[PDB]
């Protein structure tokens, strides 16, 4: 079972936001309550609200007069709006499976909750004015002169965040993806790299791959050795 | 609304006991949630009916109980329910769980120059990469020849990786003249009262 989450990235401030959660290899989804939460940064995880098949929706009492979850069963695919955005709703928002057992007659009450089982990677919100803007992806070529670190260095982009691959997916060993760095300008860059044989460097053609989805944006970046 | 202490620690092998507490736990079975920094919460705690993890419960309190605990154990730990008129659910605060005990660990720095083609932009960045620290604090500074930098430096704060050490990045803006103009610059890291300092320079392959 898998959840995969997708939204704008950004928000404007009053506007509203509208995110979605595609459910796959789920063969009993009409079971289960199908759950949205959040994570303000550093902070704990809240609970926002579900939806059940029936299309029976429970919120977040604090919450409740900004948002409205939906529930496209042909998918399946379920959707969160929350109107009325602030900086205080900037965050990582998550989809879940709060899966459900049955036991006996649901209508006596005869079920219960497993727990919040499938969780997507959650994806990241901010609320801002601010225009959104993709990177600049400079490549950080390999040392010289075993083992040889190489890289990309993506610059200057808002909001968060971008995802680094190598190689379409096929190079995960020795890849390490850092955190962003807040610049003064208000844009984030941060750096991937990869450690990889010395003796390849010549052979194997290392690709970045970084997408920044929130400007429907993503570039692939030869990293070569210096000339 | 649900209360869990805000940190426990303990040492390895030990057991740790985190608790959730709160007015709905009495009718309300608590279920139990693990993240770490920068990944999605794990359920570690369901309800399987009408192997180092187990819950207990008491009145008002359920205790989430992790035997032989290790440093892979470090880890934000949720607690969470349903009102008892059944009309939501909620997660309590969290519990920040340390592992004490761990080795100290000496940073691994990777000094990159700006690229040729950031240069032909017009711009200049160096990208000091710090990881493999523990614990996780480091000051950085930068060097432009043998003098400090005194503008153009971005530092993060650290971040917890996935094998409990830790990871930053600082960056050095400049243009591409003051990248030329200087015989080198280096960027030097200080943890624990050691340092390890890597230097580049403009006319170095």
């Amino acid at each position: 079972v898998q959840l995969r989450e997708s939204g704008p990235g950004l928000v404007k401030p009053s506007e509203t936001l509208s995110l979605s959660c595609t459910v796959s290899q789920d063969s009993r989804p009409s079971d289960h309550s199908w759950t949205w939460v959040r994570q303000s940064p550093g902070k704990a995880l809240e609970w926002i609200g579900d939806i059940h098949y029936n299309g029976a929706t429970t919120y977040n009492p604090s919450l409740r007069s900004r948002v409205r979850i939906e529930l496209d069963q042909s998918i399946p695919r379920f959707s969160l709006k929350m109107t009325s955005m602030t900086a205080a709703d900037t965050g990582m928002y998550y989809c879940a499976r709060n899966a459900i057992r049955i036991y006996g007659v649901v209508a006596l009450g005869e079920w219960f909750h497993y727990g919040m089982d499938v969780w997507g990677q959650g994806t990241a919100v901010t609320v801002s004015s601010a225009s959104t803007k993709g990177p600049s992806v400079f490549p950080l070529a390999p040392s010289s002169k075993g083992t040889a670190a190489l890289g990309c260095l993506v610059k200057d982009y808002f909001p968060e965040p971008v995802t680094v691959s190598w190689n379409s997916g096929a190079l995960t060993s020795g890849v390490h993806t850092f955190p962003a760095v807040l610049q003064s300008s208000g844009l984030y860059s941060l750096s991937s790299v990869v450690t990889v044989p010395s003796s390849s460097l010549g052979t194997q053609t290392y690709i970045c791959n970084v997408n920044h989805k929130p400007s429907n944006t993503k570039v692939d970046k030869r990293v070569e050795p210096k000339s | 609304e649900l209360t869990q202490p805000p940190s426990v620690s303990v040492s390895p092998g030990q057991t740790a006991r985190i608790t959730c507490s709160g007015a709905p736990l009495t009718s309300r079975f608590t279920y139990w949630y693990r993240q770490k920094p920068g990944q999605a919460p794990v359920l570690i705690i369901s309800r399987s009916s009408q192997g180092r993890f187990s819950a207990s419960w008491s009145g008002t309190t359920v205790t989430l109980t992790i035997r032989g605990v290790q440093a892979d154990d470090e880890a934000d730990y949720y607690c969470q329910s349903s009102d008892t008129s059944d009309s939501y659910k909620m997660f309590g605060g969290g519990t920040k769980l340390t592992v004490l005990g761990q080795p100290a660990a000496a940073p691994s720095v990777t000094l990159f120059p700006p690229s040729s083609e950031e240069l032909q932009a017009n711009k200049a960045t160096l990208v000091c990469l710090i990881s493999d620290f523990y614990p996780g604090a480091v000051t950085v500074a930068w060097k432009a020849d043998s003098s400090p930098v005194k503008a153009g430096v971005e530092t993060t704060t650290p971040s917890k990786q996935s094998n409990n050490k830790y990871a930053a990045s600082s960056y050095l803006s400049l243009t591409p003249e003051q990248w030329k103009s200087h015989k080198s610059y280096s960027c030097q890291v200080t943890h624990e009262g050691s340092t390890v300092e890597k230097t580049v320079a403009p006319t170095e392959c």
